[PDB]
């Protein structure tokens, strides 16, 4: 009386739309997982290249003497005359 | 009904799940882009130091084959 | 050896980070 | 799933929203590519170039030491 | 040949996955580089000393006679 057979299909179409909907959803969700991944890798490069950063800073200070030594003592071997 | 309305609800919680998904996606890409910048900036200044290291270990080998005058003893 | 200590003791944790990362993505 | 990244099922703004983030997420990814290719190439360079540092800094060893033997001999 | 206009979602999907692989390579390479850059913080200090030894062998050599 209030609808009967009408409210019968007003659902058939609903179940469809929800089916179209969750469908699109899965695509998007799928894209979002690949993106988390691309994201995770990008974030690791920046923490990695930032580590090897300190290994290029110290490896600096230490060569900021290494040759500076074979320099301070470079001349000291001039007594090849004396 | 408690049949059509529940369905219409799933229809809206899923659409909201999607709109929320695109949002994080977009956020994730910006974070992904800010890390590529600073990364490329590091790889840059460090790709420079890695040249002095070589430069210094160039004068090291220079101020060396000279002390090879040890043909003294 | 005092130096070769920190040297091998460091490389360790470096390997702890290498694998952890290498596996996280599926390498070899 | 095209002619617009987002297939309008229920014609909201909920999608209009999705569309814009898509037109943008995608339009920012071919971008992360160039960066991925760049850094990728640089990684390799700084790499092979770090080896040179190695090979060379190895001969600086058979010098700062082997020639220092003579510093122990003479004096 | 022309743009692309039939499944722009999947397109990005794919377009995103290629970038993922270009990055599996970069993460990998950054690893070979993390190791190499280890043998350097060693031999560096391992030569930062190889010299701090060829020095005293001159300050003492010099100061002495020869």
């Amino acid at each position: 009386g209030k609808s009967a057979s009408g409210i019968i299909m007003e659902t058939q179409q609903a179940k469809q739309t929800l089916a179209d909907i969750e469908a699109r959803h899965a695509d998007i969700m799928k894209l979002e997982t690949s993106i988390r991944e691309l994201h995770d890798m990008f974030m690791d490069m920046a923490m990695l290249v930032e580590s090897q950063g300190e290994m290029i800073d110290r490896i600096e200070y230490n060569v900021e003497a290494a040759v500076d030594y074979i320099e301070t003592a470079k001349v000291d071997t001039k007594k090849a005359v004396k | 009904k408690t049949e059509l309305e529940e369905i219409q609800q799933q229809c809206n919680q899923v659409t909201d799940d999607s709109l929320e998904s695109t949002r994080r996606m977009l956020n994730m890409c910006e974070e992904s882009k800010e890390a590529g910048i600073r990364t490329l900036v590091m790889l840059d200044e460090q790709g420079e130091q890695l040249d002095r290291i070589e430069e210094g270990l160039d004068q090291i080998n220079q101020d060396m084959k000279d002390a090879e005058k040890n043909l003294e003893g | 050896e005092r130096r070769k200590e920190k040297h091998r003791k460091m490389e360790e944790e470096r390997e702890e980070m290498r694998q952890t990362i290498r596996d996280k993505y599926g390498l070899k | 799933p095209s002619s617009g990244y987002v297939t309008r099922i229920t014609n909201d703004a909920r999608e209009d929203d999705m569309e814009n983030n898509m037109k943008e997420v995608s339009s920012m990814i071919g971008n992360l590519r160039n960066m991925a290719i760049d850094m990728g190439n640089e990684i390799g360079s700084q790499n092979r170039q770090v080896d040179r540092i190695q090979q060379k800094a190895e001969s600086n060893e058979s010098r700062i030491d082997e020639a220092n033997k003579k510093a122990t001999k003479l004096l | 040949q022309p743009v692309q206009q039939s499944k722009r979602l999947q397109q990005t999907q794919a377009q995103v996955e290629e970038v993922v692989d270009i990055m599996r390579v970069n993460v990998d390479k950054v690893l070979e580089r993390d190791s190499k850059i280890s043998e350097l913080d060693d031999r560096a200090d391992a030569l930062q000393a190889g010299a701090s030894q060829f020095e005293a062998s001159a300050g003492k050599l010099k100061r002495k006679f020869w």
